[PDB]
């Protein structure tokens, strides 16, 4: 497997501190808090409030007087419920909507692959196998060759590493945006326009 | 020709192919003329025993970062070591 060869050269993939089952408790909690408690659990103790009232607020947030919701409540239900159903149809056949994620997973395994292939390159030295340079020559020559191996591989790391740092910051900014949306969009109601879509 | 080692870290040579791994029984199925198997990474993943044809995986012996888990040296001198990503034998 891809992980196995990686696992074999010194490339290890440490476990994410939070297992998916843990993430699914958070994204349950936030999701279960928002439903019952309104937004108030981000500002303090969660306050149970009737959801159908919670919407009578979140309209005042957009400037629509709440008397629209209590009257249109049913019609808003089906519009919500159906709009949910559309989501699951989209994902059912959409590979692309996850392109943002799928790209991130790719680009890492990409540079991870390329990092590995660089173990097969001569880099100017007479071979890309470490020992096969040794047993061919008397070491005082190998000290010279193994440079062009090390000088090659050491570089290829610093390429890969310096990549990750740059790529890490790219995720870093994206993670900050997610915290901003998680904070403002989910736990609040965002007055910002087209920040939440 | 030296007796083959199964389920134990061994240096090895097969037909001049050399490496170090953990040789196991494996169900991947060669075409007859073939010699090696290989993985995506151009590693030597699986080899066939010349004398008794059998499909032998090669997994190089496990390794991982030692992690010393400690409270502050302030509170204690006691540490709990974490060997990362190994089954607990090779301790
Ligand atoms: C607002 O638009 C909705 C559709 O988005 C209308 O609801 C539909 O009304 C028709 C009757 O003309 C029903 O046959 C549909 O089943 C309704 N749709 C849903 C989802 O319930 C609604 O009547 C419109 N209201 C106003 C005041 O224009
Ligand atoms: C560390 O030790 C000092 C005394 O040397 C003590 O005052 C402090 O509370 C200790 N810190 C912790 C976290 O126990
Ligand atoms: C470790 O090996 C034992 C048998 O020796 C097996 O029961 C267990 O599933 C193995 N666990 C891992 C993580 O390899």
């Amino acid at each position: 497997d891809l992980i196995c060869a990686q696992k074999f050269n010194g490339l290890t993939v440490l476990p994410p501190l939070l297992t998916d089952e843990m993430i699914a408790q958070y994204t349950s909690a936030l999701l279960a808090g928002t439903i019952t408690s309104g937004w108030t659990f981000g500002a303090g103790a969660a306050l149970q409030i009737p959801f159908a009232m919670q919407m009578a607020y979140r309209f005042n947030g957009i400037g629509v007087t709440q008397n629209v919701l209590y009257e249109n409540q049913k019609l808003i239900a089906n519009q919500f419920n159906s709009a949910i159903g559309k989501i699951q149809d989209s994902l059912s056949s959409t590979a692309s909507a996850l392109g943002k994620l799928q790209d991130v997973v790719n680009q890492n395994a990409q540079a991870l692959n390329t990092l590995v292939k660089q173990l097969s390159s001569n880099f100017g030295a007479i071979s890309s196998v470490l020992n096969d340079i040794l047993s061919r020559l008397d070491k005082v020559e190998a000290e010279v060759q193994i440079d062009r191996l090390i000088t090659g591989r050491l570089q290829s790391l610093q390429t890969y590493v310096t990549q990750q740092l740059i790529r890490a910051a790219e995720i870093r900014a994206s993670a900050n945006l997610a915290a901003t949306k998680m904070s403002e969009c989910v736990l609040g109601q965002s007055k910002r326009v087209d920040f939440c879509g | 020709s030296t007796n083959l080692v199964k389920n134990k870290c061994v240096n090895f040579n097969f037909n001049g192919l050399t490496g170090t791994g953990v040789l196991t029984e494996s169900n991947k199925k060669f075409l007859p003329f073939q010699q090696f198997g290989r993985d995506i990474a151009d590693t030597t993943d699986a080899v066939r025993d010349p004398q008794t044809l059998e499909i032998l995986d090669i997994t190089p012996c496990s390794f991982g970062g030692v992690s010393v888990i400690t409270p502050g040296t302030n509170t204690s001198n006691q540490v709990a070591v974490l060997y990362q990503d190994v089954n607990c034998t090779e301790v």
